RNA sequence: UGCGAAAGCAGUUGAAGACAAGUGCUUGUCGUUCGUUAUAAAUGGCCUCGUCAAACGGUGGAGAGAGUCGCUAGGUGAUCGUCAGAUCUGCCUAGUCUCUAUACAGCGUGUUUAAUUGACAUGGGUUGAUGCGUA
């Protein structure tokens, strides 16, 4: 933000604002406060407005106001990027605006992939809500309904300078997956750093993994360890699963590839840094983004669901159990166990409850009519959530149309008891629900594309006193 | 978890009281102090014979014997080692009947007979405890009196639980304090539960509750780690101390088939959430938490086996997973002979790993919603297919595809309702029985593309389809979970290049090298020698398969003459790969005085 | 608004044997002096009191070295025959020494002229003379007579006690801390004998078998004693009377052993062990006695010692060599009107109601290249990278930083052969390193795509690329070869 | 700050006279880098094979770790030291096979070798680009 | 744009209206419409609050520098030359060998697992700017 002094044509600056300035104003009888509107153009999926009230005295933020800032997979409703000098990924030129609006409407109406599911996490110790914004994490307290922090978890040109013209084509590293260990003292983050264009190394994405720690009193996560290119070179970390309490008192995690390799990392006190404790070979030439990991509460066995096949692997040997092979009709999107006995597996065409104890399917529900190609691989995992005491939940979103599809949606939540024998409850909301997850209490929190976090869960003195207060 | 063969300790005497094999367990008492995880001694009280102490290892042997007259029944027995006024001594306490007229309480001290004492007790000594630290002997009486005695049997204190007809009493230590609880039958299947604390009065009552619906006559009771287990009519009821609240009920189907009266059952605990159950000559090791049968064994050389006691592991604190149980084994024959048998027990790790797939308890697509938004009979068919004549393809295909409304000859996402494994397995059986030789129905092509093709029919599937190339190709491309063994054998046996490349790609996609490499070792040296020779004569999956061969062959088996030829071929291939790689990068990538002619 | 982030230095994945915190501390014993003595320096001891001067026994004399001056300040040359010890008292006032004649003398430390007490312990040589740490008045002397007499300073005519039972030379004596009655002696028999002076004594309470001649016994802690003998050193626990650990990293036979505790190092405790192979290595007792650092000297090492815990000054490591060379390594540690004028600076608001603190901490100065990037001087930032005496890591960042900013071509527009050669010179070298190979790949690709025409007309640029082509070709062979090794290494598994 | 960087391939925690075997066996046992360095300084390939041939298989493993380090810190030593590594695998291949764990104890080799192998595709790409321009002005 | 892995496998980028410029015709444009899944370039770059010196604790290191005609393995030059070799007591690369404030980079020492202090009136005026140092 530039204050131009018109008397001498000089100027003063306030740089490194959180976002580009949509609007400015001088608010006061004497211009005591400046009111600014910021955009945070990094998130192209949605328009993220932040209202800032700065004290003109020392240019310090007197009041910063912004709601939850999720990053949906695709653009929503009528969101259009602002106007710039050139047509880029984060901006629209003069001509591109109308054509882009028309194309967005056509995409929303005609196309069949309508995935807007956003990743979110919940801090167990604090129950704060963590949003993986592009190259950053926004920590938001839903009890108080106010933001608590905004931290850059990545390298890259993020707030070093204001990108302009061709620089605006640059892509900052994207924080893909974010998860906490059970105890809540360790934060695991996964990054994909995109190379700049027009270079030899313009087609080798860099996969990064990081481990952070903080004391409860502190509010900033301090990076403790960094792994560059885990699992090899140019091989994404599709899934991350923090370890249960039984295995290394919740100081361990699993990472799983699209080559079906599993790497078990742990925190070693002697080294004082995380170490690669166990490995499985990702050598088979079968590539699929649809992998799901579940871990038994005791920690002995691990369920690795890759493409259409599920594996029961011993943790101690980190190999196949010695039926460990379970074939499925289609590729598995999600594997979880509602309780230690029952394992719920969701494939692209149905969902099935299995007894590990019997090795037989109890119930099978047909998902194909509602989920056929709407969602990309792995996102059903963030649409499906399970409590560890009462039961699980399924979330199904429908495009509602009257006389060709319309933009507005209708979502439906279903509570299910363990093994899916009965529907404990059935509810409907009037808007697209991006994510539903299980708060560590009995209640569940879900997020709506309108950025609305809903929850589903179970005498003369007396006259003299008044006058004195008036005076 | 595993069950060892029982090994004999001693042969029970031929006494009339012990002739009743059903009641034989009641007449043999096991000392609690001497039988635990770490003890190598067993003190046993046999009614009418003696109270004897046996060393288990290295060989079973008798160490001590206290004779008893044949007319007496040992009601309770306990032995403990400790220091008494200080000499290391072993204190033995036992209570006997002579025809119910009189009740004898006896305490014996031995130097490691220093003293022997005898008193007349008021009611049946149901169980006996020895406290060596305080030099006390505590006896519980069936009339409800708990009497504390010194080692000389001088009465120090007497506590009455106010209820008579006591049937069961058991001690347990928690946080260093000794606790005891009792079960007193009442009328109408009602039971008084009481919990007592041993510390002016040394006995304190902590809990007193009446339990309804608790029968004794057909119930077998044992305790472990704050949980009381009652077995009745094939259902194990789980009660939680200190209130003995019923937590869980576990149905055991294998006991439900037992005719009442002829089948003899014994039930003891062996570890946390694990119990030992006998059904005549059969022992089961059961995990109650996951409801699984960890291990089962049958003793063919005995008519029945009765558990008396088991050394229980606190495996949450113990790294030992091995313990022992003692029982009475009865032989088959006109003159059955009863003997004391000890069995070694491997409980396991108490994790779900052990219980997977061993449960002792014995599908149609359902819409998500029963009831303006954009949308993105197995038995009858089998019977219709079964009724057809042999070698009739057209009708067989027509019934299958039409009745199921299948539109394509290969599986699609629209055939999900057909996925039920039971229906698919039967149809495969019909195809084999109905059709043999050179002609198979088109349904087989559909089923081969089915992702849920049964594993039972995968074996030899390639061999059946060898005759027809098209079915063979279809199996390779889409048949799920085809064996690696059959694929690998066909790889080195088939001479067709297209099949070789197809098989190679399928093998690598669906199997790991450590899985493949072991099987490649099994193959004969000649076949692998031929395969290499074909090479020297998409290709990368064929090359990368070669590297797996060269690994499996090992260093020693490889012979120099061939190795040279493989070298020249590879050296050529390496040069070509470098040459092509360069081409790929290629595709991606004024003078002071000048003379000119003016145009005019 | 927020402060500008600092450019983050590039750190490649860790390589084997990073510098450990233990190695960093011991590496600070930098300054080395080599003194020559007449004969082999057999024993070296440190005064337990300030200034913690240390005494070296060489030939037939004792020399005390000043800690700060690292030079001789006192010399004891009265001794006629070879000397064998210079241990101080706990109070540090008294120095005792043994002689081949067997006479043991006690001198006032720092007063060579005066001789307090002279004892004829035995007719045989008296190799060990050590003061008792708990009790000052009692002296223990071990002799080739194989009896470790326990003398008293007040009564010098007869030993207070005479311990026996050693069937060979006793050259090692140690007093266990917190157990004044206990005394430990180790002989070349291979047995470490423990005695109870409170009892009648003269018969060991129990023996510990080493199986090799014991060259020195040190009581590391009240319950642990470490004994070094033969080609290894073993740590024993008395409560269990068995060896907890053993380390045989040495090649020659261990001779001397010393222990220091609760000193300002990252390692709370250290155990320095001479080897007789020229090696003295530090072992950390907290970590099962694993090696953490080592030195090498010209010849076999016969004595090693370190400054006590309370050095209160520059620490010292002293190594003794049979050739007589002594090695020292040291870790060095206006107008009154104008003051009445401005007297309020010292105050820190200790009495005031409200304290307000708003000064921003002073950040480290930014280098030239970082300033240019912050001011968007792309072309200059590249120049600051390629300057004499620029750290290679620091040079790699500005190259990566420009690439991250998307300013690679922009940095290379306004250039000719004159200002392009510094980049090519570095690329000629950086292409070798694994870490900078990929970044060199990108930049060299651009300059060729941007200065093809200038390349033809300039000869000097051509020779750079010819040499560059040779080096990249050299790398292809190395990178290929590493793949071949990985191929074979896979076969073994 | 002071965080530890790491890579996913660091599986650390999962006949003739003139032979210098005697010096080597002592040097490896005592971790004497200076004594070891003199042994490695010899370059006659015949001497190399004789040494590793007579060296005890147990000491062969620790030799590979030491050589793996010296290559990793000093790239210019990769060439001459590679000969040592190649002979160690060939001679002691039988023993190396029969080891309970190799990744933990040979992690330095895999880390060093993986880094160099990963560079191969890019270095080739530059070689093609350099060869292009080098050919162009040479013919012109 | 669709699908998929990250590699890639298929497929698009049309029509109308209006305005401006140049000469009814040509080109370029669109805060104009319909349909399909569908270069840039107005000389224009990010503030201030405190700097300097000396330590200490972790994290990295290609170490930062200087010698040794001491070795090992290479590459290579000037002149003469009977092609065998000569002088330059040739040069360079890499390793090894000796040494030093680890001498090199970075984060912190508002509380942290660990770890700090000191200096200065943070002002105004005058001279020198051909400054000062050096070849």
């Amino acid at each position: 933000m530039s204050l131009w002094q018109l008397e001498t044509n000089s100027q003063q600056f306030l740089p490194r604002l959180n976002g580009i300035i949509i609007d400015c104003q001088v608010l006061g009888p004497q211009g005591n406060y400046y009111s600014l509107i910021l955009q945070m153009t990094e998130n192209n999926s949605n328009s993220d407005y932040q209202f800032l009230l700065l004290n003109a005295s020392d240019l310090t933020s007197k009041l910063s106001i912004n709601g939850p800032l999720p990053v949906f997979n695709s653009t929503i409703k009528h969101i259009q990027q602002p106007i710039s000098a050139m047509n880029t990924k984060n901006s629209n030129s003069i001509t591109s605006l109308n054509h882009s609006k028309k194309k967005q409407s056509r995409k929303l109406i005609k196309s069949r992939r309508q995935d807007f599911t956003t990743n979110v996490e919940i801090n167990p110790i604090n129950k704060n809500l963590y949003f993986p914004h592009i190259s950053a994490v926004q920590i938001f307290d839903f009890y108080k309904n106010e933001q608590v922090n905004y931290q850059y978890l990545t390298s890259g040109v993020n707030n070093s300078m204001g990108k302009v013209r061709f620089e605006l084509n640059l892509q900052d590293p994207i924080i893909t997956d974010l998860k906490f260990t059970k105890d809540g003292q360790w934060m695991i983050t996964y990054e994909i750093e995109y190379p700049p264009n027009d270079l030899l190394s313009s087609k080798d994405l860099t996969h990064i993994l990081k481990f952070w720690t903080k004391n409860d009193n502190e509010t900033n996560w301090n990076l403790k360890t960094k792994v560059i290119n885990p699992h090899g070179i140019s091989v994404p970390i599709t899934k991350i699963l923090p370890s249960p309490r039984s295995v290394n008192n919740s100081q361990g995690c699993l990472t799983a590839d699209n080559n079906g390799g599993l790497k078990f990392w742990s925190f070693d006190s002697h080294e004082s840094n995380w170490c690669l404790k166990k490995i499985s070979l990702p050598n088979f030439n079968h590539f699929s983004n649809s992998v799901s990991l579940a871990w038994s509460q005791d920690g002995s066995l691990i369920f690795h669901g890759f493409d259409d096949k599920l594996q029961i692997l011993d943790f101690d040997t980190f190999k196949k159990f010695e039926v460990s092979e379970f074939t499925l009709d289609s590729e598995i999107q999600t594997v979880k166990l509602i309780n230690d006995t029952n394992l719920i597996v969701a494939t692209r065409t149905t969902l099935n409850a299995i007894n590990l104890l019997r090795g037989q399917v109890i119930n099978s529900f047909d998902l194909y009519p509602f989920v056929n190609g709407v969602y990309k691989n792995g996102h059903m995992d963030r649409l499906i959530t399970c409590d560890e005491r009462t039961g699980n939940i399924a979330l199904v979103i429908n495009q509602q149309l009257t006389d060709v599809p319309t933009i507005n949606y209708k979502s439906r939540i279903i509570i299910f008891d363990s093994d899916l024998s009965t529907k404990l409850g059935n509810f409907t909301h009037h808007e697209y629900i991006s994510w539903i997850g299980w708060n560590y209490d009995t209640d569940f929190i879900f997020l709506d594309i309108e950025s609305t976090l809903g929850v589903v869960g179970t005498s003369n003195s007396d006259i003299f006193a008044e006058q004195l207060h008036k005076l | 978890p595993s069950l060892s063969q029982p090994f004999r300790l001693a042969t029970l005497p031929k006494i009339a009281s012990l002739s009743n094999f059903s009641l034989q367990a009641d007449y043999v008492q096991v000392a609690d102090g001497t039988f635990n995880e770490s003890t190598n001694n067993i003190t046993l009280g046999i009614s009418g014979s003696s109270i004897s102490q046996y060393i288990i290892n290295p060989t079973p042997k008798l160490t001590f014997d206290y004779p008893i007259p044949s007319t007496n029944i040992i009601t309770a027995c306990n032995a403990e080692k400790g220091q008494a006024n200080k000499r290391n001594v072993e204190i033995w306490a036992f209570g006997l009947m002579v025809n119910k007229g009189n009740y004898t309480l006896n305490v014996i001290t031995k130097a490691l007979f220093l003293s022997q004492y005898k008193i007349k007790a008021k009611a049946k000594v149901m169980s006996i405890k020895i406290d060596t630290k305080n030099s006390l002997v505590i006896a519980i009486l069936q009339n409800g009196l708990i009497e504390i005695f010194d080692f000389k049997l001088t009465l120090l204190h007497s506590f009455d639980i106010s209820y008579d007809n006591l049937k069961y009493a058991k001690w347990f230590t928690e946080n260093g304090t000794e606790y005891v609880f009792v079960l007193c039958p009442l009328q109408d299947d009602k039971v008084c539960y009481k919990l007592l604390e041993l510390t002016s009065s040394p006995i304190k009552e902590l809990s007193s509750t009446i339990i309804e619906g608790f029968s004794f006559e057909n119930s077998k009771l044992c305790y472990q780690f704050g949980k009381l287990y009652k077995l009745n009519q094939g259902k194990i009821y789980i009660y939680s101390l200190p209130h003995c609240q019923l937590q869980q009920v576990i149905e055991f189907p294998m006991v439900d088939k037992l005719s009442p009266g002829d089948d003899l059952i014994s039930f003891q605990p062996v570890s946390v959430n694990r119990v030992l159950l006998t059904v005549n000559n059969v022992i089961y090791l059961l995990d109650l938490l996951h409801c699984s049968t960890l291990s089962q064994r049958e003793l063919t050389h005995v008519k029945t086996f009765q558990l008396l006691k088991s050394a229980v592991i606190n495996s949450e604190k113990s790294h030992n997973s091995k313990t022992i149980a003692i029982g009475i084994s009865t032989k088959n024959g006109p003159n059955p002979t009863s003997s004391l048998e000890i069995i070694n027990i491997d409980v396991g790790t108490n994790t779900l790993k052990d219980s997977l797939g061993k449960s002792f308890q014995v599908v149609i697509l359902k819409p998500l919603f029963d009831d303006r938004v954009k949308c993105n009979h197995c038995n009858e068919v089998i019977e219709k297919l079964s009724a057809l004549q042999d070698n009739d393809i057209t009708s067989f295909d027509d019934i299958f595809f039409k009745e199921l409304k299948i539109k394509e000859e290969h599986y699609t996402e629209k055939d999900r309702y057909i996925s039920d494994p039971g229906f698919l397995n039967k149809v495969l059986d019909l195809i084999f029985g109905k059709f043999s030789g050179n002609d198979y129905p088109k349904t087989l092509t559909f089923l081969l593309t089915h992702p849920l093709f049964p594993l039972s029919r995968t074996r030899n599937l390639l061999s059946l389809l060898r005759d027809q190339p098209r079915l063979f190709k279809q199996a390779i491309v889409t048949c799920p979970n085809l064996p690696l063994n059959e694929l690998l054998e066909e790889l080195f046996s088939i001479r067709n290049r297209e099949l070789l490349l197809d098989i190679s790609f399928r093998i690598l996609q669906d199997f790991t090298r450590d899985s493949i490499k072991q099987e490649m070792k099994k193959l004969s040296k000649l076949d692998v020698q031929n395969f290499i020779e074909f090479i020297t004569s998409q290709s990368t999956q064929l090359f990368q398969l070669l590297s797996l061969v060269l690994d499996s062959i090992g260093l020693f088996s490889l012979e120099g003459a061939l190795l040279e030829n493989l070298t020249l071929y590879i050296d050529k291939q390496v040069e070509i790969a470098e040459r092509n790689t360069e081409l790929w990068n290629l595709i991606d990538t004024l003078p002071t005085y000048t003379m000119e002619y003016l145009d005019i | 608004s927020t402060a500008r982030p600092r450019i983050i230095t590039s750190k490649a994945p860790l390589l084997p044997q990073q510098t450990t915190p233990e190695q960093r501390y011991w590496r600070q014993y930098t300054s080395a002096q080599l003194v020559k003595e007449h004969n082999s320096v057999t024993h070296i001891s440190f005064n337990p009191q300030h200034p913690h001067d240390f005494a070296v026994t060489s030939s037939t004399r004792v020399q005390i070295f000043s800690s700060r001056t690292r030079q001789v300040i006192k010399t004891f040359s009265r001794f006629k025959d070879v000397v064998y010890s210079a241990s101080f008292r706990s109070d540090g006032k008294l120095l005792c020494a043994g002689d081949a004649t067997g006479l043991v003398s006690v001198y006032d430390s720092y007063n060579p002229r005066t001789i307090l007490l002279s004892i004829n312990a035995s007719t045989h040589p008296t190799h060990v003379t050590k003061f008792h740490t708990q009790d000052n008045k009692i002296l223990a002397t071990a002799s080739d007579d194989r009896v470790t007499r326990l003398w008293d300073i007040s009564n010098a005519y007869e030993p207070q006690l005479e311990l026996t039972g050693a069937t060979d030379y006793v050259r090692t004596l140690s007093f266990i801390p917190a157990a004044p009655h206990l005394v430990a002696t180790g002989s070349y028999d291979g047995l470490i004998r423990l005695y109870d002076t409170r009892s009648s004594g003269s018969t060991p309470i129990y023996s510990l078998n080493h199986d090799q001649p014991v060259e020195n016994v040190i009581a590391v802690s009240p319950t642990q004693i470490v004994s070094c003998g033969g080609n290894n050193f073993k740590v024993w626990d008395l409560t269990s009377n068995k060896k907890l650990y053993e380390r045989g990293n040495f090649n020659k036979a261990v001779t001397c052993l010393d222990y220091v505790e609760n000193f300002d190092s990252p390692m709370q405790s250290a155990l320095i062990a001479s080897s007789l192979d020229g090696h003295v290595k530090v072992f950390d007792p907290l970590d099962n006695f694993q090696v953490k650092f080592g030195w090498k000297f010209s010849g076999p090492v016969l004595s090693c010692a370190v400054s006590p815990s309370t050095a209160q000054g520059n620490r010292h490591l002293v190594a003794g060599l049979s050739s007589g060379l002594l090695a020292i390594r040291t870790k060095k540690k206006k107008s009154n009107n104008f003051q009445r004028m401005m007297r309020g600076s010292e105050y820190q608001g200790d009495q005031e109601h409200i304290i307000h603190n708003d000064k921003v901490r002073s950040q480290r100065r930014m280098r030239a290249f970082e300033r240019n990037i912050n001011q968007f001087k792309w072309s200059e930032a590249l120049d600051n990278a390629f300057v004499p005496g620029m750290a290679k890591e620091l040079t790699l960042t500005v190259l990566q930083e420009l690439r991250k900013r998307g300013k690679v071509r922009v940095a290379l527009y306004g250039r000719d052969e004159s200002t392009l050669e510094p980049l090519l010179n570095w690329c000629l070298k950086g292409i070798e390193d694994v870490r900078s190979a990929s970044i060199v790949a990108d930049w060299v690709a651009v300059v060729l795509e941007l200065y093809g025409n200038t390349l033809e007309s300039s000869p000097v640029l051509q020779e750079l690329m010819i040499d560059l082509k040779t080096k990249v070709r050299h790398e292809i062979h190395k990178s290929k070869e590493a793949q071949r090794i990985e191929g074979m290494l896979q076969l073994l598994t | 700050g002071n965080a530890r960087v790491t890579s996913g391939d660091n599986f650390k925690h999962v006949t003739t006279t003139g032979t210098v075997t005697v010096i080597l066996s002592q040097a490896l046992q005592s971790n004497d880098h200076s004594l070891l360095e003199t042994v490695l300084n010899n370059r006659d390939e015949r001497v190399i094979r004789d040494t590793i041939f007579r060296l005890k298989p147990a000491l062969a493993v620790i030799l590979l770790e030491r050589l793996a380090e010296r290559i990793a810190r000093q790239t210019h030593r990769q060439g001459p030291l590679n000969v040592w590594v190649k002979w160690c695998l060939i001679i002691h291949g039988g023993y190396l096979v029969s080891i309970p764990n190799l990744m933990s104890t040979l992690s330095s080799l895999h880390s060093t070798l993986k880094r160099r192998s990963d560079l191969l595709p890019r270095l080739l790409a530059l070689d093609a680009r350099l060869d292009c321009t080098i050919n162009k002005f040479k013919t012109l």
